[PDB]
């Protein structure tokens, strides 16, 4: 399918960019999730970044570690995962779905059939958290097979070859870091990246979406003025279910009031 | 791109971050021209002979093996400072780091002798050491705990995941991929990313090159069979690489069985796991149907890393190396009978090794062999388990 | 009558019941000949290189002396197979013990140190081993006794006066006295009636020895001085022997302060006590006024020996031998400073022999001194006892 | 004085063995001490034997450690031993009491010092458990400086220089060890002795006492029948005090019935 190019073009002829939550899939329960999901593309997330709780989530910060630990406390697998991932799809025709994996997870049953899978329930991309570019062959060529976009990480760190790699292999779009480290709303990147987004545009690269540590309106702002298409938000979304775990109502409430704060600041 | 293989045929491999993608460049480089710079050379064999106490004894056991056709030997790791073998590699490590212009050390520990490891070369090479252990891990180690606390290391628990030793690791990885610039990871095992489970083989192979020397002046011939304990495959990987190379020696690596393979209860990934990606590698791994990552059981909790190096399971992938298992009883009685009849008490992870000798000698009492186990460890750390144990029977 | 002179200057002798002396000359006799068969000299040297580990690593401590004139270098007794230099003797009168056509050993122990270094050279050699240990010193050394007891060594609780190493050094001597012709009595410090300070001594003094070779090599000259704790006397006496003749090296002993001499709690019989006899010596002993025999009291159980060896009080007599004492708190900031600045945890007694040399070097840090102290033994024994005492600050 | 030599010139003329009880000094108080020695005296004690209370008695099995400790838990010392010994031979002038001793209190305070106050409370020998005949110089000379008979232990494995040197060194009575090991009643010798005896008389010795394990009146008659001059007696005495702490009176009449049994077996 084409859902992150007909995005882009859309947001591109509206001068606007694009707004992205990352949240848990089953955090904090299935049904509740689901919810969660529903209420953010109701407050104007222009795509998805959904995570499958992982056991060892190695590049994620404390707060998205305890969503993986209450989606485990709800017994939460792959499995129901993907048959979260149809229900959303057939709801929502249009919003592009980003899954965040971690390899093993899509290395368990075969690669193939884990992208096979991903193509069957509408998700349009994958990025591999523990997979550089180095190792990223048969994820890559997988996904393209079965119409998904695979995801690189661009670090601020990123020489010249680095970003030829990205600007080559990636679809979708360009995951730019703020910042070494994990993630984490606690720690704010302060790269300029005018540059990392000037090189990517000129290698031809997918879009690219700022991410790690965006937690306010004015970053979302700052991420398209430097030529970004727009900003990843996960850690802020996270924190915003772990406060209100005893008032499912208030949650989704304040969940509402994030989002559209964060979109708003995405318009031209 | 990198100057070394990172594989050993389909296993191994850079399964990081991209952000951590640089440190394991840098890594290498520093290795691969360390390994050619005859001072840093110089500098570990000064650290390994006048600090460690290399080379380590070679002992014969002939009250073990009277009355039977098996020739024992065992390689002493456990006089090594620090009480055992991970004592060398931590000081390669250590080096590496001051070549890299480091101040920090990151480590990870389980039972808590890499902890200790790290914490002492650290203490000697004047580097700022802080160790992450599973917050499980720290309250049944104690001894341990306080011994990095003495040699100036800080120990931090971690509470995630399992809060055992997987999870140390993950919180290991998560500091360096913001620490690089000024921190050396101090992996323990010959496990991880590239380079880690070459570099870790290269500063332990002096257990298996000294005891091939020793071997030779003592008896005039190589050994039929090497044995050594796998929990991640340092002290094996040490003890096989000078052999690898000459066929008729024999590579017998042993993973803890735990209460039996048939149990699941058992940290036997390389023969009873899962080939996965995690900790920077595909591997054997303890994993889920599912693909979630598990902890490995032996009463030996030095044997609990829950999957296996890359070049182990390259090695019996081409049949070069053979991989068995040993239970928790049977480690039990080795603990006991080296104990009685040599008056050595070795570690628990080593007397899986031992029993499998025994093993060998036992089953086959006429047969003529030459065997040598590597003693990995002493044993001094575990005898209120084996206390807890033979006093519940 | 005997083959060697059982005195030095005034102090040793043969105190024991009449019904003991053969035991003495037949004892005597069979190390005369020891000394004398190429044989005995090369099984023990065998034991000592391919079972203990000698020889043992001089480490310079570069970290501790910096801004100072003092060069430190620490004999790693601590790196000998059991974790301190007690295995040296123990392996030559195991050999004595089958020289002489004896089946079983007989040994005291206080702390535990000298019982386990028994009992594993018994379980080395094919030999019963039974150890006598105070009532009160086995209530509080369980992994020493668990041990023991491990390697095979029956563990005798001692009731009788005070229940503690003196009751048990007495004990030995009871059952000897009835079971010399097919038991060797195994002392366990260069003490006691003649031969054992001699024979002690002889099996201790390859310390000094490889000290001596090991500084000529590293820095062309022997020692400005060599340190020693002095529980008994063995260690020092091991490390001393070989220098005696070279008048320019200062031979410093380390008794135990305790809480302060001037508490009267201490163990510093050799410049605080009072000559008696007792244990089958004159030597310096702790005494009341009406001449019955205390307790030492030390931080460290291991340097609480009652006495000292007769010819450290002989050297003490001619001025070629200098003794001092370390308080408990003195010991215990070198046990810190070694763990923290070399990554080295001593024994608590080796840590009365460093704090001394740190006070050499602190009190006069502009004079060019180039010392050895002995490390006797190491200290992973000892963590709870800082533990507790750390914990309470 | 002439002590020794005066009882076995009486004892001869009868044709008699002696009986010698040993007994620890302040066992188990000082008053009970003396009147139980008395009662030894009154009941056919020929002499006595008599102990210092000291932390280390190395030739002692536990019946006589646990008099020693007995005694200090009574806060018995070597002064107050000495104090009792002047009252004993004040009440008793011809009876000849030896001190069984342990170096380090023969030692503590001057070796002569020593054997000067045997001499002036009127002790008649000492045995220095401790000292072999090899060390005994300057204890054998301060005795006989003293008018103090040094005694010897002669042991069964005794060769022929050690029997000259006891004969040649000692006075008074030669102490005839029944056996190896410690003392005890536990343990019975069993050396016919008759050679050692007979060694004994060719060379001079003192005459000879036979002690370790002597219990029964029959071990008294066999002593004297192998040509001993008779028998000593202790942890058989010292069981009679242990077992009778509770009750003073019948302790002293136990005492009373054994020590006349065991000298009716001495007599012709
Ligand atoms: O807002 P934050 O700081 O929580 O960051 C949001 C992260 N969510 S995500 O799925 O984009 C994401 C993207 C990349 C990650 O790791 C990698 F870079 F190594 F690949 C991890 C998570
Ligand atoms: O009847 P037993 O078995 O208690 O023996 C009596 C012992 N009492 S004693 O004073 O004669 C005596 C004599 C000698 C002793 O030791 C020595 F031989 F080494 F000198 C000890 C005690
Ligand atoms: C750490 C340890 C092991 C297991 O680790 P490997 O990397 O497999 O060698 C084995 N023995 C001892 C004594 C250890 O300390
Ligand atoms: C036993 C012991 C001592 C004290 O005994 P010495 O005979 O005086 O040497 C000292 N250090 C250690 C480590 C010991 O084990
Ligand atoms: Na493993
Ligand atoms: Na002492």
């Amino acid at each position: 399918m084409e859902r992150y190019e007909n995005l882009f073009a859309q947001l591109n002829d509206r001068r606007e960019g694009a707004f992205v939550p990352f949240v848990t899939l089953g955090d904090p329960g299935i049904e509740q999730s689901l919810k969660i999901i529903d209420t953010l593309i109701d407050a104007g997330a222009d795509a998805l970044e959904l995570g499958v709780p992982f056991s060892d989530p190695l590049a994620d910060g404390p707060t998205i570690q305890n969503a993986n630990l209450r989606a485990f406390a709800a017994g939460v697998t792959p499995a129901q995962c993907f048959e979260m991932l149809a229900l959303i799809r057939e709801k929502h025709p249009t919003i592009p779905i980003g899954l965040l994996m971690y390899a093993n997870l899509v290395f368990n049953n075969g690669i193939d059939a884990f992208y096979a899978r991903c193509e069957q329930v509408g998700v349009d991309s994958v990025l591999v958290a523990d997979v550089p570019v180095e190792e990223s062959a048969p994820f890559r060529q997988a996904a393209l097979r079965h119409n998904i976009a695979p995801i690189f990480i661009c670090p601020p760190n990123a020489d010249d070859d680095l970003l030829r790699q990205v600007a080559s292999y990636g679809r979708g779009y360009t995951y730019l870091l703020s910042r070494s480290g994990v993630t984490g709303a606690e720690n704010r990147g302060a790269l300029p990246l005018h540059h990392l987004i000037e090189k990517l545009k000129e290698y031809h690269a997918a879009p690219a979406l700022q991410g790690f540590g965006i937690s306010s309106p004015e970053q979302v702002s700052a991420a398209v003025r430097a030529g970004a298409a727009g900003a990843i938000s996960g850690s802020a979304i996270v924190k915003i279910i772990e406060k209100n775990l005893a008032s499912p109502k208030q949650m989704l409430a304040e969940l509402r009031s994030f989002v559209s704060a964060m979109k708003a600041a995405s318009r031209a | 791109t990198t100057l070394l293989n990172p594989y050993f045929g389909e296993f191994g491999g850079m399964y990081v971050p991209q952000i951590l993608m640089p440190a394991l460049n840098q890594l290498e480089e520093a290795f691969v021209s360390a390994q050619k710079d005859p001072e840093f050379q110089a500098q570990f064999a000064d650290l390994l002979k006048n600090y460690a106490g290399r080379p380590t004894a070679l002992t014969k056991c002939q009250n073990i093996t009277a009355g039977t056709r098996t020739t024992l030997y065992l390689k002493r790791e456990d006089l090594l400072h620090g009480g055992a073998h991970k004592t060398n590699q931590v000081l390669g490590q250590a080096l590496l780091a001051k070549r890299m212009g480091k101040s920090e050390i990151i480590a990870e520990t389980g039972a808590g002798q890499h902890g200790v490891a790290s914490a002492l070369a650290s203490a000697l090479l004047g580097l700022k050491c802080r160790i992450y252990m599973g917050a499980k891990d720290v309250e049944r180690q104690s001894p341990n705990v306080f011994r990095m606390r003495l040699m100036g290391a800080e120990v931090i628990p971690v509470h995630s995941g399992s809060a055992t030793l997987k999870d140390a690791c993950n919180e290991a990885l998560r500091d360096w991929s913001g620490s690089y610039e000024t921190a050396h990871y101090m992996l323990g095992t010959a496990a991880g990313p590239h380079p880690y489970p070459t570099i870790v083989r290269e500063f332990q192979r002096m257990i298996g090159e000294e005891t091939k020397a020793q071997i030779l002046d003592k008896e005039g011939r190589l050994p039929d069979a090497v044995i050594a304990c796998v929990g991640g495959g340092s002290n094996a990987i040490g003890m096989f690489a000078d052999f690898i190379n000459d066929t008729s020696v024999g590579l017998i690596g042993v993973e803890p069985g735990g209460h039996g393979i048939e149990t699941g209860e058992h940290g036997a990934p390389l023969k009873h796991g899962r080939v996965g990606i995690y900790f920077g590698m595909k591997a054997p791994m303890m994993q889920t149907a599912d693909g979630q990552i598990e902890e490995s059981y032996s009463i030996s909790a030095g044997l609990d890393f829950p999957s296996v190096g890359p070049q182990h399971a390259y090695l019996n992938s081409i049949g070069r190396a053979d991989y068995v298992s040993i239970t928790d009883d049977e480690a039990l009685e080795a603990f006991k009978t080296l104990c009685r009849h040599e008056g050595i008490i070795p570690a628990l992870e080593s007397s899986h090794a031992l029993a499998h000798a025994l093993k060998m000698m036992r089953e086959q009492p006429e047969k003529e062999q030459l065997l040598v186990v590597n003693l990995s460890g002493r044993g001094d750390k575990d005898i209120f388990t084996v206390h807890d144990i033979l006093k519940a029977r």
